[PDB]
């Protein structure tokens, strides 16, 4: 920096070092809080696909999954039977 | 809208799932309940929630003490050799 | 989004459907062979036990305190004007002390937090010990909220606004009966749904449904009055 | 929605609340147009305060047109705004919203007095002169008076012909598959 | 406009302590839209292979 | 018999004759007339121009004179040159609108929306279950404005 | 420390909070509005990269154009302040007492209230 | 609108287009064969070639709309007739001029 | 791309024709005063350089082209589907909304023409802005995606800002006392300031909502959004209630700031105070018939799958607004304030009706 000293005399490091440190500490604390506690809670991956889920949300999700699977299986079977019956009736 | 393009002018990776979902929705008389499989596949290809859950589980397992040494990969023969066996390409040798 | 989902649950319907029930115990049973640390850590289920009156009172107090702090953050403090000398002194404290903002926030939010905690605890105890087993739920909610908010407005705000407190309490009780004790936008059952019990053949069920349809026809005014043209 | 041996019966028309909302919007626009036409017929600079409602104290046509427009905005039964308000309350009852009905009524009565209080200011000691002068004489616009007269007729007798408007609005909304 | 650079004599401390610090605290406590995105270093880079 | 011949100068009056008050048909509903070209481009639509479209343009030209003068009657503080220029602009706009209407008519004839001179081999006939207008139209002037199978 | 998604989602509303917080000087509010538009620009680009969405990527130039037009309007209004005789510091355009201002003091344009 | 078959069929891929001439020709052929069969329930397997042509030419949404319209038409044909509907509508329009007074002191219900 | 079907852009021809005609005539009028007199030309009368053209001809031109658009709609035919890359929807309900907006605009323009003949306090630029608004505002109901809706509303907002900019400021009244004294009126700046900042807030919030809707669902089309939300409810795959609630809140708050509903109403009062009566006459029509109607259709038709979140937000907003205005509506003392608060009260009532409908 040409005339680096004259340029950096007034503000070598910070204008309000205390406030800069408070900003850094708040940012660090908030990142810690979010990542460690808040986002994992919302994601709810601790008991994901657990065979014995103790969480109501996970139990509801597994219920939705099994119910959708049962619906798809039943409808596929019924449609196959219906198509077979129609094909049999066609050749008469 | 769903343009269906990639970031280099190609095809969006979700396009097959999106086409399947739209086809099912048009065909079915009860699209909401009868297109669950296609819609879930599209949402998975879009959000990747299941892969993130798998990664979370794998991170927990790695944190737990169960794995010591993975087998080395012999690239010349495209095989896997146990870490115990010594090879010329082995780091420790 | 639902309000008071657990209370307004159809146990029979969820049981017949297989849907998971919110009334499940939700408790931990550590083994006798488990570690001492595990046994101690398994005691946290008392924080989930909903029959613990002390736990529920502290829960209601925390809710009230949070509401009071939110009100102070939003409207109360900004509306209230602090003396210039007091503001200068507290700013000087901030300058002369690290984290002075935290202590200033504590001082400013102490009144609102404490009054909110008191209101929440008193309201929970009031509603639970009294009005919990009344017959007319709407009337119970209206009267209880009217009286409670009348007293609250007389004490916290001003004794001269107790009539407005009572009217607001009546309105709040009606609103709570509508959307808290009742499920208007929180339906978990299809309208007209039912369950079948007994060994009735499908033919018998269809015959009964045909009779029900014949009865239902009488609902139409034209057929009942015989005022239909011959098609 | 009723089921009788797998036969669904629907005695409810889903595309009816939207028609009622359109009807309310149209009725408010019509009444707003009536009042604004009355204002535009006159000199605009006179009306700058609620007290200046007395300036409407002009010949019978303008005076009573303003009065009936204010009453219609308030929601007095015979007039047009009543039809919209009554149908909104009817649909709320049909949907079984007693709390919504309560809040609608509170707002309706408060707004009713808000509109009505200006009738007190409409009283004037003498007759106002709010017309622009052109060729040394007050300029009265026959076209705007005719439009105000049609609006007045419909404001007075909207109830009689409301069935046709309701049919048309329901016809428009039925295309929406909701 | 405002060539000299002189600005209004404004004290931000009053509003900071009355409305903004607590409101920001509440918003930060209750605001997170990121659902399941994972930081780098969450898992070893050697597990990722698609790139 | 109910619609003017599509190849005449009055074949553009079939735009006001509609079977139902709907704007557009459903996705899957057959057009009233056989489809000549579903995927019609600009050049082929222009090539499909007809005496009906020319008649629509002529109607626009004839009706744009009274309308242009009506618009001009609200003009003040204008020189003769500007008044004539404004009349020319408005008249050209009306004629351009006529051209647009002719283009739309040609597009409709290609798609079968309006009478294109062809008829489906087997008509899909409705059941007039709800009928509030048959007698009214038969006894009134509006029977001309509606097309019935 | 924070994932980019959460960081940008948070800083957008933080920028809005700063815009509201700073003393209402039209020029300062205009700069803050420009910064808000650029935060949206960055967030849209991030989501477009994540989801392979050319529409999200292309939102960048649309945001730039809207921001440019709004900035032009803001410049014009700030200049119009002079002809309308309004201080850029809006808080000085009313007589309401404000403890946030050290030297806010207005008097009626008179010299003596009492003559006799 | 998530439950609306019409609105869902109005959706399409960015580059998708419909050849209405070909689709309607195929559908007309298939429906003529079905009408010749003249069964209570449409058994498409009785018309294999035309069914395959119809499937290839027409889109899923168009086919869904066509089948629903065919079902409605079958129900209407089973229920009513042209002359019956004409007479009924004429009688109803004639009645509309009169009033519908209440029937006091009824006997039913 | 090999073939460009006429179905993708058939509907754009009438609007482009109207746009061309309007702007060509606008430029001609702008350069109207230029008429060179050649040295050989003879003037029957001395030219009157001072001119103040009445905009009656502009209003009549707007009426004529609106009538032509009505004729196009009446003669319109086609299939019900989307055109131009699924960015615009073409169906019976959308077309009827377009036609209704056009008809109401035509009637209001007719009344305005009569008023202008009565007295002229409005320039040609005022009615050119009205022409742009009338031409571009009915296209909103043809929107098939939130993206195109945002751009159309942004264009209409620019047109309305143009209309507010071209408001007449100084009048030739009978007050002869202020010839040599400075009188300060802030109504013009207040209108511009509040309109500009409300537009900014609404635009940023709507863009944020659009970005997050794209993140949630690969597209921003109404049908795809509703289908994906319903399927998500069925599957229970994506269950970030915080994100869904925040998207709904951002959208609702953006529209609240845009319209000026009871929670945010004072800026609307200021705008009405500063606007002329004719500006209010047109703005109330545009607002109620388009902005509020589309706001209602967001919960009724477009974003219907999210009503499980919208209901509580709407209820809270309605309750807060009612209890906030119950006292304010009796504190005003101005005609413009009365008109604005009439609009606000009707808006709250219609919001309650919308809650009842979405129930
Ligand atoms: C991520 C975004 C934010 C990043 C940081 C900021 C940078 C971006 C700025 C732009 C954004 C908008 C900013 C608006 C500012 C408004 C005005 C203002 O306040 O600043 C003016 C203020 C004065 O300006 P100045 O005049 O130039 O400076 C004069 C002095 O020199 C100044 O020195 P000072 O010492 O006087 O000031 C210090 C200042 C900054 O604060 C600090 O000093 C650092 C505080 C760090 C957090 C400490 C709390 C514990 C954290 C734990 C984290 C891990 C949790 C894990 C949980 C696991 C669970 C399993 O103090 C405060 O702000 C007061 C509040 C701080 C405590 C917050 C407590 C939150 C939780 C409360 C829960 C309920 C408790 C109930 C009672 C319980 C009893 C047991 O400016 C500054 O000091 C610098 C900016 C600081 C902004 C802080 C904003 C509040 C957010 C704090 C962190 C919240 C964490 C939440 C998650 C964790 C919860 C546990
Ligand atoms: C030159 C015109 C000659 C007209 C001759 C009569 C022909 C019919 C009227 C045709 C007018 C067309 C052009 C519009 C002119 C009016 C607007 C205007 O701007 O005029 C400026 C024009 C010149 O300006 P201006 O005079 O300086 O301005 C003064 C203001 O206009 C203020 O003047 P105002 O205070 O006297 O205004 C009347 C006032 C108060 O006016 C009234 O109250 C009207 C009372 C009518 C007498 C019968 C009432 C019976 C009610 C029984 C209960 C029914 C319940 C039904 C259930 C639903 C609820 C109704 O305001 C209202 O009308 C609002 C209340 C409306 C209540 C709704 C009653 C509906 C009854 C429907 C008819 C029932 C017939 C049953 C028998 C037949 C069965 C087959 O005004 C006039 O020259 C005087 C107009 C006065 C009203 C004329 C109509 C009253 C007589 C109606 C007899 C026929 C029955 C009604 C049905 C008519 C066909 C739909
Ligand atoms: C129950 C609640 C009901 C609420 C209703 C709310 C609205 C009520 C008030 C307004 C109603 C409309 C009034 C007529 C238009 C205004 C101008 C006018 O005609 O007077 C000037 C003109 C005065 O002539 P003048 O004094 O000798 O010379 C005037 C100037 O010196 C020289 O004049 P100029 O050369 O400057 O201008 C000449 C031109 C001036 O007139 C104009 O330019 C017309 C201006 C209005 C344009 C918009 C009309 C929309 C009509 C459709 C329904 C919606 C109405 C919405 C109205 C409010 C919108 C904000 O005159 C005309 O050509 C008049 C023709 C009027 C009929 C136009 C019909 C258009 C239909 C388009 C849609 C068709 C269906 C499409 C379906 C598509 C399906 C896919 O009028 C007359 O010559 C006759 C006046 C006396 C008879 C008036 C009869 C009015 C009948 C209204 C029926 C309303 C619908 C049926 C009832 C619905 C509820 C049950
Ligand atoms: C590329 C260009 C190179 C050439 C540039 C020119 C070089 C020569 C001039 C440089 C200094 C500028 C002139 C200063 C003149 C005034 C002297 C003075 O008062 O003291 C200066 C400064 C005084 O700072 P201050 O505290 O007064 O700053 C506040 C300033 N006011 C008062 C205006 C608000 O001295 C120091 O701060 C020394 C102690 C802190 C040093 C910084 C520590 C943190 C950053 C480095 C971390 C390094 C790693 C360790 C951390 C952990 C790592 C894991
Ligand atoms: C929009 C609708 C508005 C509705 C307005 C509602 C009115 C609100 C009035 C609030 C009054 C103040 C709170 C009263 C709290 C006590 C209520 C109670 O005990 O009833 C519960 C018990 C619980 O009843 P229950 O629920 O077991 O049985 C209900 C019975 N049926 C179904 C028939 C309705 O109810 C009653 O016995 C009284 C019911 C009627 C309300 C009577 C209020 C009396 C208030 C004055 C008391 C005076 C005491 C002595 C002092 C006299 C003066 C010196
Ligand atoms: C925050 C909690 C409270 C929320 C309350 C929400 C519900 C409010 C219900 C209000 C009902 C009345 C609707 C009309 C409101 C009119 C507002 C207005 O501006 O009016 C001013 C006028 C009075 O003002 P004024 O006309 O004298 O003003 C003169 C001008 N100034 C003031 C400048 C000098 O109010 C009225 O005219 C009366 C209104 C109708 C009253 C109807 C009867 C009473 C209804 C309530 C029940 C009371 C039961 C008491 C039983 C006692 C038994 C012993
Ligand atoms: C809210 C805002 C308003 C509404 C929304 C705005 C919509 C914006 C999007 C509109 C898209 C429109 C795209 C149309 C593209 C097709 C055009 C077309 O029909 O071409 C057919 C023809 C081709 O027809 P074709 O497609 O049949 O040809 C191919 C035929 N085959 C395949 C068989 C070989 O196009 C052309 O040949 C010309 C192409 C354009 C050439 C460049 C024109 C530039 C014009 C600049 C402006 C000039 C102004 C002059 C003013 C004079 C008076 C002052
Ligand atoms: C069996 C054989 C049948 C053969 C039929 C052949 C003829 C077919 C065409 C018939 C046309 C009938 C008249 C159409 C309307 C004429 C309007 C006119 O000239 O008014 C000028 C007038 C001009 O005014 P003016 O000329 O009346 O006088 C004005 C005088 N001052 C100003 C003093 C009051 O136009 C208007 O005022 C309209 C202004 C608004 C714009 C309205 C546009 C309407 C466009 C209509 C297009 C044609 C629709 C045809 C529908 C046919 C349905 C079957
Ligand atoms: C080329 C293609 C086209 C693109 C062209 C791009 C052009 C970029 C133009 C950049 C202009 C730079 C000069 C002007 C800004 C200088 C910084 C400044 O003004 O700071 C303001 C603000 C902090 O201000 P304050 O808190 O008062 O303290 C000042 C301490 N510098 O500043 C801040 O907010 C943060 C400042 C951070 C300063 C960091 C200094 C680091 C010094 C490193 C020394 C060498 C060692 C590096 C080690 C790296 C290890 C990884």
């Amino acid at each position: 920096v040409y005339q680096g000293f004259k340029v950096l005399r007034r503000n070598p490091t910070f204008y309000n070092p205390r406030s800069a440190g408070m900003v850094a500490l708040s940012y660090f604390a908030y990142s810690y809080y979010v990542n460690k506690y808040y986002k994992p809670q919302n994601s709810n991956f601790e008991e994901y696909n657990s065979s014995h889920p103790h969480n109501h949300d996970e139990k509801v999700r597994q219920y939705h999954e099994k119910t959708n699977q049962a619906i798809r299986d039943a409808v596929l079977e019924k449609r196959a039977e219906h198509d077979q019956r129609l094909r049999e009736e066609a050749k008469l | 809208s769903y343009s269906g393009y990639s970031l280099n002018g190609g095809v969006h990776p979700c396009l097959p799932f999106y086409e399947r979902m739209l086809q099912c929705a048009k065909s079915e008389a009860l699209p909401i309940k009868m297109c669950t499989a296609q819609t879930e596949d599209y949402l998975e290809c879009h959000h990747r929630k299941k892969q993130y859950a798998l990664n979370y589980a794998i991170k927990k397992e790695l944190n737990n003490i169960r794995i010591v040494a993975l087998p080395r990969y012999d690239e010349e023969n495209d095989t896997f050799v146990p870490f115990s066996q010594a090879t010329a390409d082995h780091i420790f040798q | 989004m639902e309000l008071n989902s657990s209370a307004k649950e159809d146990s029979h319907y969820v049981g017949v459907l297989g849907y998971p029930s919110q009334h499940d115990p939700h408790t931990l049973h550590p083994k006798k062979h488990d570690s001492t640390f595990t046994k101690v850590y398994a005691c946290r289920d008392m924080l989930w036990d909903h029959h613990w009156e002390v736990r529920n009172t502290l829960y209601a107090g925390f809710k009230g305190a949070l509401l009071g702090v939110a009100y102070a953050s939003g409207f109360g403090l900004i509306s209230k004007t602090v003396p210039s000398i007091v503001l200068k002194k507290m700013f000087r404290f901030v300058r002369n002390n690290n984290f002075g903002h935290i202590r200033i926030m504590q001082d400013l939010l102490t009144p609102y937090a404490l009054t909110g905690f008191g209101l929440g605890s008193v309201y929970y105890l009031y509603q639970h010990n009294v009005w919990e087993n009344r017959s007319n739920k709407w009337l119970a909610e209206v009267l209880s909220n009217a009286l409670f908010f009348q007293v609250a407005t007389a004490v916290c705000v001003n004794p001269g606004f107790h009539i407005y407190g009572m009217v607001g309490g009546i309105l709040f009780g009606t609103l709570k009966y509508a959307f808290y004790n009742s499920s208007f936008f929180q339906e978990k059952e299809s309208i007209g749904s039912y369950t079948t019990f007994g060994d009735l053949s499908e033919e018998e069920r269809k015959k009964q449904e045909y009779k029900d349809y014949i009865q239902f026809l009488g609902n139409y005014h034209k057929v009942r009055n015989g005022q239909l043209v011959d098609l | 929605m009723s089921i009788f041996s797998n036969i669904w019966i629907n005695n409810d028309l889903n595309s009816y609340g939207l028609s009622i909302l359109l009807l309310n919007i149209i009725n408010y626009l019509i009444v707003f147009m009536l009042i604004l036409s009355v204002i535009l017929l006159t000199n605009l600079s006179k009306f700058k305060s609620l007290n200046q409602f007395k300036e409407f104290n002009s010949y019978n046509f303008i005076l009573y047109s303003l009065i009936f427009s204010l009453l219609s905005m308030a929601g007095i039964p015979p007039l047009l705004g009543f039809t919209g308000k009554f149908l909104a309350i009817l649909y709320s009852s049909f949907k079984s919203q007693y709390l919504l009905i309560l809040f609608m009524t509170i707002l309706n009565i408060f707004g009713m007095y808000f509109y009505i209080q200006n009738l007190r200011f409409v009283v004037k000691k003498n007759k106002s002169s709010i017309l622009n002068y052109k060729n040394y004489y007050v300029n009265i616009n026959y076209s705007i008076t005719l439009n105000i007269i049609l609006l007045n007729f419909f404001n007075f007798f909207g109830i009689l012909f409301l069935s046709d408007l309701i049919i048309i609005l329901n016809y428009i909304s039925s295309y929406i598959y909701i | 406009l405002n060539i000299d650079g002189l600005h209004l004599k404004y004290n931000h401390n009053i509003n900071n302590v009355l409305y903004y610090t607590p409101s920001l605290v509440l918003f930060l406590i209750f605001f997170n839209i990121d659902y399941f995105s994972e930081l780098e270093l969450f898992l070893p880079l050697e597990l990722s292979f698609i790139d | 018999s109910q619609t003017f011949a599509h190849d005449s100068f009055l074949g553009g009056l079939n735009l006001f004759k509609r079977r139902d008050p709907r704007f557009v048909l459903d996705q899957g509903e057959r057009p009233p007339y056989p489809i000549i070209n579903s995927n019609s481009s600009f050049v082929d639509v222009l090539s499909n121009f007809n005496k009906a479209d020319f008649g629509l343009v002529l109607f626009s030209a004839a009706i744009g004179f009274p309308l242009s003068r009506w618009v001009l009657k609200g003009l003040t503080f204008s020189s003769l040159n500007y008044r004539r220029g404004l009349f020319s602009s408005v008249y050209g706009g009306v004629i351009l609108w006529g051209l647009v209407l002719g283009f739309n008519n040609s597009y409709y004839r290609l798609n079968g929306f309006v009478d294109n001179g062809l008829v489906w081999k087997r008509k899909e006939r409705k059941l007039n279950k709800y009928d509030f207008t048959s007698e009214f139209e038969d006894n009134s002037f509006f029977k001309k404005l509606r097309i019935r199978d | 420390m924070l994932t980019w998604i959460s960081f940008w989602s948070l800083i957008f509303w933080l920028i809005l909070i700063i815009l509201v917080l700073k003393p209402k000087n039209f020029i300062s509010i205009l700069f803050m509005s420009e910064l808000t538009w650029l935060a949206l620009y960055c967030l849209s680009l991030l989501f477009g990269a994540i989801y392979c969405d050319i529409t999200l990527l292309s939102i960048s130039f649309f945001i730039l154009g809207v921001a440019g037009l709004e900035f032009s309007f803001g410049i014009l209004i700030a200049i119009l302040y002079k002809n309308l005789n309004e201080s850029l510091n809006t808080d000085l355009n009313n007589n309401n007492n404000n403890q946030n201002i050290f030297d806010k003091n207005f008097k009626t344009p008179l010299e003596k209230i009492n003559w006799q | 609108m998530e439950f609306s078959n019409a609105l869902l069929s109005q959706t399409k891929l960015p580059g998708q287009q419909y050849d209405y001439k070909r689709c309607f020709q195929a559908s007309n052929t298939h429906f003529e064969c079905l009408d010749s069969i003249r069964d209570a329930y449409d058994n498409h397997h009785k018309c294999p070639q035309t069914y395959q042509a119809w499937q290839s030419s027409c889109d899923v949404g168009i086919r869904r709309y066509q089948m629903d319209n065919r079902e409605q038409q079958k129900k209407d044909q089973l229920l009513y007739s042209k002359e019956q509907l004409k007479n009924y509508n004429a009688a109803k329009n004639k009645e509309a001029y009169g009033i519908t007074a209440p029937k006091n002191l009824s006997f039913a219900f | 791309l090999l073939r460009l079907l006429v179905s993708e852009y058939i509907f754009f021809l009438p609007v482009f024709t109207n746009l061309f005609i309007y702007w060509h005539i606008f430029f001609k009028n702008n350069i109207n005063l230029v008429n060179k007199k050649n040295n050989w030309d003879k003037s029957i009368s001395v030219k009157n350089i001072i001119i103040k053209q009445n905009p009656s001809f502009i209003i009549r031109l707007n009426l004529l082209l609106n009538s032509l658009m009505v004729l196009y709609l009446i003669t319109f035919n086609g299939y019900s589907s989307t055109f131009w890359w699924s960015h615009f929807k073409l169906n019976n309900y959308s077309l009827y909304m377009y036609l209704l907006v056009i008809i109401f605009n035509n009637y209001f323009l007719y009344i305005t023409e009569k008023h202008i003949k009565i007295l002229n306090n409005y320039s040609i630029d005022y009615f050119f802005s009205i022409i742009n608004i009338t031409l571009f505002i009915p296209m909103i109901f043809l929107s098939n995606t939130l993206f195109t809706f945002f751009f159309l509303i942004e264009l209409v907002s620019c047109a309305i800002f143009y209309k507010f900019i071209v408001s007449k400021i100084s009048f030739k009244n009978s007050n002869y006392k202020d010839n040599y004294f400075s009188i300060f009126s802030k109504n013009y700046l207040n209108v511009l300031f509040y309109q500009y900042w409300s537009s900014f807030f609404s635009s940023v919030m709507i863009v944020f909502c659009i970005i997050y809707l794209f993140s949630l669902t690969g597209s921003t089309e109404w049908s795809i959004i509703n289908f994906i939300v319903a399927s998500n409810n069925q599957i229970n795959y994506y269950t970030n209630n915080i994100t869904l609630l925040f998207i709904c809140l951002t959208l609702i708050i953006g529209f609240i700031i845009k319209l000026g509903i009871a929670p945010i109403q004072l800026y609307k009062i200021e705008i009405y105070k500063g606007l002329p009566f004719l500006s209010i006459f047109f703005y109330t029509t545009f607002y109620f018939l388009i902005f509020f109607l589309f706001f209602s259709l967001l919960f009724i038709y477009y974003l219907s799958a999210l009503n499980n979140f919208f209901w509580i937000i709407l209820l809270i907003i309605s309750i807060i607004g009612i209890f906030y205005i119950i006292s304010i509506i009796f504190d005003i003392n101005l005609f413009k304030a009365f008109l604005a608060y009439s609009t606000i009260i009707n808006s709250i009532s219609f919001i309650l009706l919308i809650i009842a409908i979405i129930f």
